[PDB]
């Protein structure tokens, strides 16, 4: 019940399905225990590099977050992965996500190319099939950033109650996304539901009353997450936020949806 | 895997593979198989198949063709679906001299709207509703099929693929190049289909984008800022379009009563923000001798 009365369906129904899909899409904060040769900063390095390829290719934030999610969930089904297999598993999660999400995704030879020789097309092909079968073809999660999308729409809701037409400030959205991009780099984020992560980040840029009104969470749903997020918010606050970018070939009304990259790895140490 | 099915008949072909009717050897069960030859594919698992699979894995409903299994068996990917009899196109054509009885037309529309209400509540746009993607069985059921062009939608939406929906069933917000489209596009297609069941003639059988728009305009009247706030600012609006008056629905759909006419008229509203939802359509009086509201909790 942050959603308004809907013009296309039952808001109670829509929100409930949204809540309940969040409960079939299982995430595990300790999944790297299954991979003793891996450390959390490998996961962050891998995810950080994907953000940078997304920006180079002007892929959407939704596609980065799909890839992040396919990656984390895939690894939980798997048992002894080595550092050198990471780039394959990551660029292949990205390949699936871009085919799902983009009108004109980069071609497979483009995903081979950006690995600088380390993965071949045939290997990305083998691996996407391994990933999809292991996920049992559940490739439609509500990602961290889609919740932020939802929340921002409600924030900026008119007395003309259409939620489906984008109607929020581009530049503030970017600034909360940049905090979430830092927080995904740390694997312990996985302990909090994606909708909580996105609520807690928005809270840090606003208040409990806004947070509550746009994501129907009471403050105690959010409190634990907010506490964990604290350091990340502070590091961001310390540095100041980024400016909204223009991207060649991308419509300005779509610019805030393009995935960006900054030195989040530096920021993750503090 | 594949041993225990046998192909009985090729029943379809598209860009990404071939469709078969298949039969289980001593189960007697019949299925439809879509076969993708991965060795033939240049981007693997086509984006359309990844979407069709993932979307249908989470869309289980009596009025949505069921995805039963996905089988990877080297160089090939098989999607296994419940098999249905035929196709609303073929049923309409077979019934064209007789007419489909009104009660059956009403049943089919009600079921289509239930299956669509369900997609929309789960945030899925079908985007290719046309009679050949509506499958019927021998027991009076009808179901939404071929989710090869569907997509999950976000809240809010962003700009999606522009080349969507078969021409005859394509909504005016798509034809006029709107930045955004939504669930309203599927309701448009069903409103065209409803009238087509009634008349046994496609409502707006265009042979080009501009002919399609002119067919719509001639029947429903040329839209302006009053009926449709923003039309005149749409990328493919032209001030030169002729100004046709709306045709009275008594003449467009003669067999239909007042309820049918009212429903159809709400399904073909120009303004996507005013066009009726699949859910609200279910509560329409047209469906009184079919359904009842559930108790309203505040």
């Amino acid at each position: 019940s942050p959603l308004p009365v809907l013009s296309w369906a039952n808001r109670e129904e829509v929100w409930k399905i949204m809540l309940n899909k969040e409960k079939t899409y299982l995430r595990d904060q300790h999944f790297l225990e299954q991979h003793p040769l891996l450390q959390p900063k490998m996961r962050a390095i891998l995810l950080d590099w994907l953000m940078e390829v997304c920006e180079v290719y002007k892929l959407h934030r939704e596609t980065f977050y799909l890839a992040q999610d396919f990656f984390d969930r895939y690894m939980a089904t798997q048992e002894n992965v080595v550092k050198t297999l990471l780039q394959l598993i990551g660029i292949s999660s990205l390949f699936i996500a871009a085919k799902l999400e983009e009108i004109y995704p980069p071609k497979l030879h483009q995903f081979a190319y950006v690995t600088d020789g380390a993965c071949s097309g045939d290997e990305i092909l083998t691996m996407e099939l391994m990933i999809m079968k292991a996920l049992k073809w559940r490739l439609s999660p509500l990602t961290i950033v889609s919740w932020l999308n939802v929340y921002m729409q409600v924030a900026y809701l008119n007395d003309l109650h259409e939620v489906l037409l984008p109607q929020y400030p581009q530049q503030i959205f970017i600034q909360i996304a940049e905090l979430l991009d830092l927080c995904v780099l740390d694997v312990d984020c996985l302990e909090f539901p994606y909708g909580i992560l996105a609520a807690s980040a928005l809270y840090h840029f606003s208040s409990s009353e806004l947070m509550q009104k746009v994501s129907g969470y009471q403050w105690c749903d959010i409190e634990n997450c907010v506490k964990w997020m604290v350091p990340f918010a502070m590091v961001i606050r310390e540095t100041g936020s980024s400016k909204l970018k223009h991207f060649r070939g991308v419509a300005d009304e779509d610019a805030h949806n393009i995935q960006t990259h900054r030195d989040s790895l530096d920021l993750l140490d503090k | 895997s594949m041993e225990n099915f046998q192909k009985v008949e090729k029943i379809g072909e598209g860009t990404y593979g071939v469709v078969y009717k298949a039969r289980n050897k001593l189960t007697g069960e019949v299925v439809a198989l879509k076969k993708i030859r991965l060795d033939t594919e240049t981007e693997g698992v086509p984006s359309t198949a990844i979407r069709e699979i993932s979307l249908l894995k989470e869309l289980n409903h009596p009025n949505i063709v069921k995805l039963l299994d996905v089988i990877h068996t080297e160089n090939k990917l098989y999607l296994v679906f419940e098999f249905l009899h035929q196709d609303l196109k073929k049923f309409m054509d077979a019934s064209a001299l007789t007419g489909i009885p009104l009660p059956l037309i009403k049943s089919y529309l009600f079921q289509l709207l239930q299956g669509l209400a369900f997609c929309h509540s789960h945030r899925v746009l079908h985007r290719d509703l046309k009679p050949q993607n509506l499958l019927i069985n021998t027991e009076g059921a009808i179901k939404l099929a071929d989710f090869g062009l569907a997509r999950a939608f976000g809240v809010p939406v962003r700009t999606y693929t522009h080349e969507v929906v078969t021409l005859w069933y394509r909504a005016p917000e798509i034809l006029l190049g709107c930045k955004y489209y939504s669930t309203a596009v599927d309701i448009w297609s069903l409103g065209c289909i409803f009238a087509e069941m009634v008349t046994r003639r496609a409502l707006f059988p265009g042979d080009s984008e501009i002919d399609q728009l002119f067919r719509i305009f001639r029947t429903l009247g040329t839209p302006d800022e009053v009926v449709w706030p923003g039309v005149t600012s749409m990328p493919d609006y032209k001030p030169s379009f002729p100004k046709w008056a709306r045709q009275d629905f008594s003449k467009v759909v003669p067999p239909l009563d007042e309820d049918g006419r009212s429903l159809l008229s709400q399904m073909l509203h120009y303004d996507p923000n005013k066009r009726i939802s699949a859910k609200a359509a279910l509560a329409h009086p047209f469906f009184q001798d079919v359904t009842k509201p559930v108790p309203h909790l505040r």
